[PDB]
């Protein structure tokens, strides 16, 4: 995931747009990941992350 | 098995021993014959049924539980319902596997033992009147008619009666 | 709980029309509604603030089922309830729920873009139910008796047999 | 600001008045709102007017 | 048990053996007596304390967990808390049942074994000087006074000393 | 062990028996020697490889599961996730401890058994021509050269051939 969380890739944060339409068996989130778009939150963030990852 | 009787010094089973699990086969001056040994036979059977009954005793009764199938993706709460259930099944499955491996090993070793125990008992009755030929058979060194064999089988064989005759023949 | 035993209570609904129905929910040939619920609407040209109470003087828990209507348009909202925005508040001595209806279309279902949302409230012995609304309330007619025990539910298409 | 090196727990609340008269008497506005947030979380609460059991 | 000594060829236990688990009873020209065997007794005792110490070793320490009793109906989340706990208890309960069943069988079998091992050792010291009477007793075919018996019990019996005498008596 | 052979009537192991697990050492008129017993060594080995392959058989395959680390306090749902996992781990940890405890007891007893079984077979071939000296050695009461010993080791020893010679030595 490099600089991107799976959620930043999903929404399409620009520095993460490299990950568009991508697939994986295992997505790896790095601790250095950061957001760089409009500041946001996701109610039940954990579930969305889970259901997209799955 | 641990005792080396069944599938060991006893070379094979007897397909023809159909009225017992363990028994005697003999040849003497009146011909040959066969008889199940009831005490050893019954010993194996009782242990296996006791064991069997312990195993098939008392399933648990459960009523309202959790949903285990889901028609919509929901995420975190469903993941947990699915993980809990998945974990439970693997644990029970391991228990089930383990239960039978230990039980079956134990069922096999106890039956081998009963064979060995019957053999040792036979040896002890015979004292100095016979020798173990090493294949689960005793060579008996005296005239021993059907009533004599039966005296061995029913546990009343009197070794002293035959001792003089047997030792002369052995030595 | 393992039972659908239902006990009607004599709620008084002053200044509203009771027993609303819809051709989406016919009962025999005419419009009708769920048997356990009471669709309240305006009477004449007004819909007052409803404020009713029902004490639990029994020694078991009562289950109350109630609802909130979400109209698809503002014309509908005001036609039924006069108020431009309704509100439903149901509470006990240790619980409370306030729901504000949301006007707008949902997908058309059985002729309707509108919806009802169902909520439940349990009232223990010595507690009391209070219901307060100035529109959009789908009222209970009473309560279900709550039991505890070994009852459950299962999804299956297997036939029953003897 | 949290300029300490431990987590702070803040406890706060929202009053639900029994009448529109009470709401305005206390708060002037006919309907209130309380929003408490951090840099990646937010909670917004709208009070609920009406009588509850005494 | 698997070895057939305890509750087997040894017809019963000795209520009068209060200073050991296993031991000897004798009759000779100077009368009769009894003595515990320390090594076999101690062998059984050390194993049983070992298993027991393994079983009662190291309980788990737990602190903050989940609620396990509930004063209100809540539905889905409570069902899961109750299901998780109920499931956990049945698994541990199963483990507890299984652990003691296996241990007790093994405790029974290891003691039968020690009995059988003490018996076999005695036979081996005696060589050709005695015969197994089949009831956990040896008939010794030579004059064997208290010092001789004690020589057997303490493992210094010298079979060669008595062999001529014993064989003459046996044969 | 249960059978009392290894660490029992066999007083100690042979560090020098390096081409088998069980075997024979002898002294006769042509000197002394050693040989592995092939059948028993292989009998012990197959069971241990058998159990082991059962033990190392088939790990479970799991994919999407639950989160097990958390960066924020959340309360009830996190408590439950952590409790389920903690519980699972303690149960498996127990199973693992128990499995090896049981296997090892069983591994020790089965090896003791093979020794005892090998010993018993040797006694049986010898009939009345030898006596158990009680320390896992047999005294053979006849001249028994290398071919004779080997005849014992390979299971073709004919006790009748030597019986007259042997009984005479034992009893006279
Ligand atoms: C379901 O059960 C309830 C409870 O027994 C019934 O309510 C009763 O109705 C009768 C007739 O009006 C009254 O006299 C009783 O006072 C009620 N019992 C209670 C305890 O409230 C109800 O009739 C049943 N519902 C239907 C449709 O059969
Ligand atoms: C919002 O748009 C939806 C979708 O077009 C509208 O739903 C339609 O309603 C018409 C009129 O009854 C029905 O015939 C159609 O079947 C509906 N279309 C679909 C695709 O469901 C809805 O009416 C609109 N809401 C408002 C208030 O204008
Ligand atoms: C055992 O069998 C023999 C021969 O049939 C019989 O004579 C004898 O009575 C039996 N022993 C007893 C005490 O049952
Ligand atoms: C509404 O009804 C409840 C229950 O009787 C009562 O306590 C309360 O005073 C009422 N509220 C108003 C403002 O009338
Ligand atoms: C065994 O007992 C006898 C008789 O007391 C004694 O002389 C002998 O030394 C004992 N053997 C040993 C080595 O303890
Ligand atoms: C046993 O050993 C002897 C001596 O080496 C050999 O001659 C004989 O063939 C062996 N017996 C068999 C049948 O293998």
């Amino acid at each position: 995931g490099i600089d991107c969380t799976l959620i930043d890739a999903l929404l399409g944060d620009p520095h993460c747009d490299v990950f568009q339409n991508e697939t994986w068996d295992l997505f790896v989130e790095r601790s250095k990941a950061f957001s760089n778009c409009y500041p946001y939150d996701v109610p039940d963030y954990a579930s969305l992350r889970s259901l997209v990852a799955s | 098995g641990l005792f080396g009787a069944i599938a060991g010094f006893i070379e094979n089973g007897w397909e023809g021993m159909i009225d017992g699990w363990y028994g005697f086969r003999h040849q003497n001056s009146e011909g040959t014959g066969q008889a199940a040994d009831l005490k050893s036979t019954q010993a194996a059977i009782d242990q296996i049924n006791g064991k069997l009954n312990r195993v098939i005793e008392k399933t648990n009764e459960k009523f309202h539980q959790i949903e285990k199938e889901f028609s919509e993706v929901e995420g975190r709460i469903q993941d947990l319902e699915k993980y809990v259930e998945d974990t439970k099944i693997d644990l029970w499955s391991y228990n089930a596997e383990l239960l039978v491996a230990l039980e079956n090993q134990h069922t096999i070793d106890l039956t081998d033992s009963e064979m060995n125990k019957l053999f040792e008992k036979t040896g002890r009755q015979l004292r100095e009147n016979a020798e173990d030929m090493g294949n689960g058979c005793f060579k008996i060194y005296h005239k021993c008619d059907n009533a004599c064999i039966e005296s061995i089988r029913n546990g009343t064989y009197d070794h002293d009666v035959y001792r003089d005759e047997a030792l002369n023949n052995r030595f | 709980s393992g039972t659908l035993e239902f006990i009607t209570e004599g709620f008084t609904w002053t200044g509203v029309t009771q027993n609303g129905g819809s051709n989406a929910c016919k009962r025999g040939p005419g419009s009708g509604f769920f048997s356990r619920l009471n669709w309240l609407t305006k009477s004449g040209s007004t819909y007052p603030v409803l404020n009713v109470t029902m004490p639990n003087n029994d020694n078991f828990d009562k289950l109350y089922i109630w609802g909130v209507h979400h109209p698809s348009t503002n014309q509908e909202q005001t036609s039924l309830y006069v108020q431009a925005s309704g509100r439903v508040t149901v509470s006990t001595r240790r619980s409370q729920q306030t729901i504000i209806p949301n006007i707008g279309s949902r997908p058309w279902v059985r002729g309707l873009s509108s919806r009802i949302s169902i909520y439940w409230t349990i009232v223990k012995p010595g507690d009391v139910l209070v219901i307060n609304s100035n529109g959009n309330l789908i009222a209970p007619r009473g309560y279900f008796k709550m039991r505890t025990g070994k009852s459950s539910i299962m999804r299956s298409d297997a036939p029953i047999d003897t």
